[PDB]
């Protein structure tokens, strides 16, 4: 099965930021560059 | 001291990209107009995307075709990038066929031409073939809105058919610029410049008009109090 | 949303009349939220230039980018004129409307911090 | 920013607003032109970012950039495990599978 | 939180007495099918459906609001269990 | 089965959990608040949506 | 770059030469020796931990290849590197508390272009034993069940390769007394 | 399909507006621009300028009056003026009081086609020998304009006042997740509107969707 990245799945970088998929917000209601480029992942800065 | 009707300029480059200036607007209106239109553009603009895929001698998505470099997985991945323009608005589904063989590179051109159907990106490489490599497949492209996963619609034209993730939203990117403009007597007035990158299936002007109509309709929804 | 802006542009300059401080701010000599001693009292420009009658009005002005939520201003709350940011009284009214008791809410929280 | 500068686009009012909030924050140097402000700001690995739902620029610029985030073996569907009832074990009348 | 949970804790000498009162009252409300409620038609807890407003199915909420009204009397050994049950069942099937 | 789900059914669910609560519990339970009741609210996805406050 | 070839996930070239045949299942190369070497690509072999081990080619049909060069990617590999995931445009900021206590908010754009799509294979099995009332057998003939329920089962009771099964659906048949 | 619109208003000041449901993401998509329009561009009135007999500047307190001059100007920011005349752009109200008298907004000399919505608003108190003679100017504007920005004076020594034009005192919307069918992430747009009284919340919202629609009509002629 090709399990996509649903809500809750354990995400993490190589630097120990164990994360959980919060809410897969659509391209609309997500922070975006002035050129219009929509951010792929929002990380909690507190985790740093 | 009432501000009249600002001018509206249009600067489009082909079918993919469009610029839309509105000035002068009162202070705050730059993003007040710029953002909701953007949201509707990226979200609720009707478009087309590959919803189904059936390949001969291929039982599932995770199979791999003899004489074909890309597996059915990566092939479907390439097929998700297929931009299909429906000439006729009433038409909502088209099943494109594709038969190719020999040492050739299968592209979006090899799709058998269908009446009132236009592939916008012909250079899209779907799969690479080989001496003895045979690629015969029927893909179903539908018209929808936004993003619909394969687990949701589960469109299968036949038994060995494979549900494909449909990225219907033709709009690829939306920005909008708010610049300082004046009317001589008053300053600090906002100037809007809507930038729209689309896949080409719909014009940035068309998509913008659709977004406008959607927002307006949503305003019509505010008519009946209870 | 509840911390003052300890700006350095003002640098605690003495001012006879508040309108002089307003003029200095308009000149760009002094930031809006930097600590300032006007006459005998010590007060920033935001508390003099921006005197909000209604706590609702304060946020109304914040939404227009006129002032910020961290800009130490003068806002009148519960019939008492207060020196604080609009974001801090935003927090006060948060507590208030959360508990539906406007009095013991302002009595509850600590605003100056 | 080069594409924007090349097309004929000035700086966004929202961008200048974020540069105001950031100048208050003291990230960027004060007094310089918005293009240079955004230059130094981008040097900080931070960009002016707009909240897609609000449209109003996120006051105070935030850090963006590609991160090699990877999915882990601890995914949900394997872990999800809800039940009204459940066939009880024969050795012990507690529910098992 | 639950509406009036403060006043509810105040009515009882023990939060757990509130627990048993609300609970037993909810058991009465379900065994009798809310026809033994002390809530007036306007005081009935509502719920939003695709059709419209309906009566709150949850008996606990009902019991807590009934208790908020103060029309309910709770205490130890108010009435012999047999006679109590038979009377409440006599008034309501 | 899975496609047996419908609007009416989910509505009925929403009706029954209305006024009811679920005892959420984290591993391992260390204290009394190691478990806490919450009124169920249906949410998309397959993961428990927990209140940020009770995390501590 | 060293990991994939040291992990032997991705198959490489044993000598300078031209790739006569390029396929998803196999990659055959013609070397300077003139010898024809076939490399059967391990395609979606179930890992011990569930993830699918697949090998996708990266060399065009009939092209020059040197010794110690990549012929086909390995699992979690891109262009002969180690790709345990996908680098995504990450913005580090709180968002309405959705990213709270290490929680991560995600664009649906990532789900759009199928980023973070893990292929997982679960291994199920049925073993038969002989009892005096009756042994067990793997068959399609399963009592008290509709043919519509056995729609994705072949004659042998095995689920037809390529079928889509759900919790409750039958994978393997087995009957006893 | 079609979203229902439940309106729950309490008087001319407060009103709740539930729009449910909206396709995922549309909640804020409607809420935010309506919010911005409501706060910035709703046709309103405010006391832009204030003149007093023995008050040179805004900070010089008033003799014979307990109320601070700034306090009075503040209460005048709270002063809700309603123009019955659609063509009326500016009206200068006047106030004469003396002795010991708690001034109300009604104490302003009545002007034709001009209605003070909250006359019971305490403007100023007075004492034995205390005299209060003031003239407040009201203009028709939109949003919030600081005293320095508009910078208008009917006369010399007339104090510029922060214009609380927007009759909408606050717009706060919660986009709470509602469900219809299986979809549970549908956006219940709970738009809460606080107004001053001159414009009932519903009137303000309808003017907002009217302004937005009108702004949508501009995408016609290049």
């Amino acid at each position: 099965q090709k399990r996509k990245l649903q809500v809750g799945d354990k995400l993490a970088n190589r630097h120990g930021n164990k994360g959980v998929v919060a809410k897969i917000l659509p391209v609309e209601d997500m922070p975006h560059l002035p050129d219009g480029t929509p951010v792929d992942v929002i990380l909690n800065p507190l985790g740093v | 001291s009432k501000l009249k009707a600002p001018v509206f300029t249009v600067r489009t480059q082909g079918r993919e990209y469009g610029e839309f200036v509105l000035e002068p607007l009162e202070r705050g209106f730059g993003v007040t107009l710029g953002n909701p239109l953007r949201r509707i553009l990226l979200s609720s603009i009707p478009g087309t995307a590959v919803t189904s895929v059936y390949i001969e001698d291929v039982l599932h998505e995770f199979s791999t075709i003899p004489g074909v470099k890309e597996d059915v997985v990566e092939i479907i991945l390439n097929l998700k990038e297929l931009v299909v323009r429906f000439l006729n608005p009433s038409l909502q589904t088209v099943t494109l066929l594709l038969k190719a063989e020999g040492p050739k590179e299968v592209k979006a051109r090899d799709f058998l031409p269908v009446a009132d159907v236009e592939i916008m990106n012909p250079d899209l490489h779907i799969a690479t073939l080989e001496e003895g490599g045979r690629l015969n497949m029927e893909v179903r492209v539908d018209r929808g809105v936004g993003y619909v996963p394969a687990e949701k619609h589960g469109i299968k034209d036949r038994i060995n058919a494979i549900p494909v993730d449909a990225v219907f939203s033709p709009v690829r990117r939306v920005a909008f610029q708010v610049e300082d403009t004046r009317l001589g007597q008053r300053t600090d007035l906002d100037k809007l410049t809507l930038r729209i990158w689309t896949d080409g299936s719909v014009t940035p002007l068309e998509a913008l008009n659709q977004a406008v109509e959607i927002l307006r309709e949503h305003l019509t929804y505010f008519s009946n109090p209870q | 949303i509840t911390q003052v802006r300890k700006e350095k542009k003002g640098a605690g300059l003495e001012f006879a009349t508040p309108e002089e401080a307003l003029a200095a701010h308009e000149r760009g000599e002094v930031a809006l939220n930097a600590p300032i001693k006007v006459a005998g009292r010590e007060t920033s420009v935001g508390r003099l230039k921006y005197v909000f009658a209604n706590p609702d009005e304060a946020l109304l002005a914040v939404a227009h980018g006129i002032v910020d939520l961290q800009d130490v201003v003068t806002v009148r709350y519960m019939g008492k004129r207060l020196e604080t940011s609009p974001g801090r009284i935003l927090f006060a009214r948060i507590v208030a409307e959360a508990v539906e008791d406007e009095k013991v809410a302002w009595e509850l929280i600590q605003l100056d911090v | 920013f080069g594409k924007r500068k090349g097309e004929g686009f000035g700086v966004d009012k929202r961008e200048v607003e974020v540069l105001r909030r950031a100048e208050k924050l003291g990230l960027v140097t004060p007094g310089k032109t918005p293009e240079e402000q955004l230059k130094e700001l981008f040097l900080q690995g931070k960009v002016v970012l707009y909240d897609g739902r609000t449209g109003e620029p996120i006051e105070g610029p935030i850090v963006v950039g590609q991160m090699f985030i990877m999915k882990l073996y601890h995914m949900v569907e394997d872990k999800m495990h809800a039940r009204s009832t459940g066939p009880y074990s024969l050795i012990t009348q507690q529910p098992l599978g | 939180a639950e509406p009036g949970i403060d006043k509810l804790f105040g009515m009882v000498d023990s939060k757990y007495r509130l627990t048993v009162v609300v609970a037993k009252r909810a058991q009465q409300l379900l065994r009798h099918g809310f026809k033994n409620t002390v809530l007036e038609p306007e005081e009935r807890p509502k719920m939003q459906t695709l059709e419209g407003l309906f009566d709150d199915p949850n008996a606990v909420t009902w019991a807590m609001k009934e208790l908020l009204t103060g029309r309910l009397v709770f205490g130890e050994n108010l009435v012999p269990e047999d006679r109590l049950q038979k009377e409440m069942e006599r008034l309501y099937p | 089965r899975q496609r047996d789900i419908k609007d009416e059914v989910w509505d009925a669910l929403e009706e029954v959990i209305h006024g009811k609560v679920v005892l959420l519990n984290r591993a391992p339970t260390l204290h009394r608040l190691g478990i806490q009741a919450f009124q169920p609210v249906l949410v998309e996805g397959q993961s428990i949506q927990l209140h940020p406050l009770v995390c501590e | 770059e060293r990991v994939v070839r040291d992990s032997l996930a991705a198959l490489y070239a044993e000598e300078d030469g031209e790739v006569a045949k390029v396929d998803g299942n196999r990659i055959v190369v013609r070397y300077e020796d003139g010898r024809l070497v076939e490399y059967p690509l391990r395609r979606f072999y179930r890992s011990n931990q569930g993830t699918a081990l697949d090998q996708r080619p990266r060399v065009v049909v009939g092209q020059r290849v040197r010794k110690g060069d990549l012929l086909a990617d390995g699992p979690a590999s891109e262009n002969g590197f180690l790709a345990l995931g996908q680098n995504v445009l990450v913005a580090i900021m709180p968002f309405d508390g959705y990213n709270f206590e290490d929680a991560i908010v995600i664009s649906e754009e990532l789900l759009k272009r199928d980023f973070y799509t893990s292929i997982h294979i679960e291994r199920y099995e049925i073993e038969a034993r002989d009892t005096k009332l009756g042994p067990e057998r793997i068959t399609r003939d399963i009592p008290h069940l509709s043919e519509a329920a056995l729609r994705d089962l072949d004659e042998e009771g095995v689920v037809r390769i390529g079928a889509e099964v759900k919790p409750g659906d039958i994978l393997v048949g087995r009957t006893s007394f």
